[PDB]
């Protein structure tokens, strides 16, 4: 239950324009409280980008603009550049929570290379780990672009969430993206099923790999 | 140059306290309200609290999530604002940013966005104890081979705290290597993997060794990864 | 103006 919401992600091609919505309520933007926007470059602290709905700090270029209307606000970015890739956050005071709320952030991707499908490898537990009385399945995904991806696990075809941990996509040294996911089981659990699969979905295409304990 | 430098972060057990100083320089500290914001790993910004200037009494206002446990004070004689965090919980794990509230005037009121942010200090709340990783090979096979390449790797399992570093063949092998960020498991321990894509024709002629370093436990492990 | 609310605006 949030009082300010934002799309999780937006993308645009170099030179084009994107908008990022900040959807608020009668208790915040709708009550007239001003909206502030921050830009957070990867691995950096946030920077104030727009203040008071529409004002730019002296050093922020006019490719960035802010507007409001009713219960929502919008950040527009034109002439998109690779350097604009960042997470963007809106902020407004909310009367019902009595504090400064933030939207959930929007990750901006500037589409600088063609779509690339992921490579997927699913590793069963190593014999060494089984000797230590544990059994981790490791699903590694690499070389995809852009970064949106879904990783799902099944055991004998049944969806699995208990024991699963997954990383958010990380940039590779060749500018594509990679991701990792783990299913941690006991050896008895591992041996109790006949097959396990990890399904990786990227841009409407799915890659599925399977392992069997009886291999 | 305007600067805000947070300090005092680190590892802390649940229920304990930590005080984070933020040292300000390069502006008229006493004229500004100051504000703390935090960001849990991989998550969004969350406001923590503010403190007004001393001519307004240096009164304070906090987010509901921390009210009763966190407080803010300021020492204008030293240009420091403090975040006092008591009864810490695992969900308080985050980077904590100290920020300056702007003074720019708008139409009949002053704006109040956060116009300067420090780089942040990391606070990790956990009851886990230092633990070196267990390194397991992720062996290549036909099930990891597609189109003349094969994936192989190392699973760096169950260590605490972060970070580990991984190299391959003592740093001589860099092409096709990716070391992933860590996951935090329900056990309170971290795990990560490192993978290399190599020519399938190199398996069984080229030796592949992952070198794992975990400074907090003084652990260095080399693990040879052999074909299935 | 709502932005003069001291709960919202520490400068007010």
């Amino acid at each position: 239950e949030s009082v300010l919401t934002q799309p999780p992600s937006v993308s645009g091609a170099p030179g084009q324009r994107v908008t990022i919505s900040c959807t608020g309520m009668n208790s915040n933007i709708g009550a007239g409280y001003d909206v502030y926007w921050y830009q957070q470059l990867p691995g950096r602290a946030p920077k104030l980008l727009i203040y008071g709905n529409s004002n730019r700090p002296s050093g922020v270029p006019d490719r960035f603009s802010g507007s409001r209307s009713g219960t929502s606000a919008s950040l527009a970015i034109t002439g998109l550049q690779a350097e604009d890739e960042a997470d963007y956050y809106c902020q407004s005071y909310d009367t019902s929570l009595n504090g400064w709320a933030f939207g959930g952030g929007t990750k901006l991707t500037v589409l600088g290379q063609p779509k690339a499908a992921p490579s997927v490898t699913l590793f069963p537990p190593s014999s060494e780990e089984l000797q230590a009385n544990k059994a981790t399945l490791v699903c590694l995904v690499s070389d995809f672009y852009p970064g949106a991806v879904t990783v799902a696990w099944k055991a004998d075809g049944s969806p699995v969430k208990v024991g699963v941990e997954t990383t958010k996509p990380s940039k590779q040294s060749n500018n594509k993206y990679a991701a990792s996911s783990y299913l941690s089981l006991t050896p008895e659990q591992w041996k109790s099923h006949r097959s396990y699969s990890c399904r990786v979905t990227h841009e409407g295409s799915t890659v599925e790999k399977t392992v069997a304990p009886a291999e | 140059e305007v600067q805000l430098v947070e300090s005092g972060g680190g590892l802390v057990q649940p229920g304990r306290s930590l005080r984070l100083p933020c040292t300000a320089s390069g502006f008229s500290f006493g004229d500004h309200a100051m504000s703390w914001v935090r960001q849990a790993p991989g998550k969004g910004l969350e406001w923590v609290g503010f403190i007004r200037k001393t001519t307004y009494g240096a009164t304070t206002h906090y987010a509901a999530a921390v009210r009763g446990r966190f407080t803010i004070s300021r020492d204008d004689s030293k240009s420091i604002v403090y975040l006092q965090m008591n009864s810490l919980k695992t969900e308080d794990t985050a980077v904590y940013f100290c920020t300056r509230v702007q003074l720019d005037y708008g139409p009949g009121y002053q704006y109040y966005g956060m116009d300067v942010w420090g780089q942040g200090t990391t606070v990790t709340v956990s009851s886990a104890s230092t633990k070196g990783p267990s390194v397991f090979p992720l062996a290549p096979s036909s099930k990891s081979t597609s189109g003349g390449t094969a994936a192989l790797g190392c699973l760096v399992k169950d260590y605490f705290p972060e970070p580990v570093t991984v190299s391959w063949n003592s740093g001589a092998l860099t092409s096709g290597v990716h070391t992933f960020p860590a996951v935090l498991q329900s056990s309170g321990l971290y795990s990560l993997s490192s993978v290399v894509t190599v020519p399938s024709s190199s398996l069984g002629t080229q030796t592949y060794i992952c070198n794992v370093n975990h400074k907090p436990s003084n652990t260095k492990v080399d693990k040879k990864v052999e074909p299935k | 103006n709502p932005n003069a609310n001291p709960n919202a605006n520490p400068n007010a």
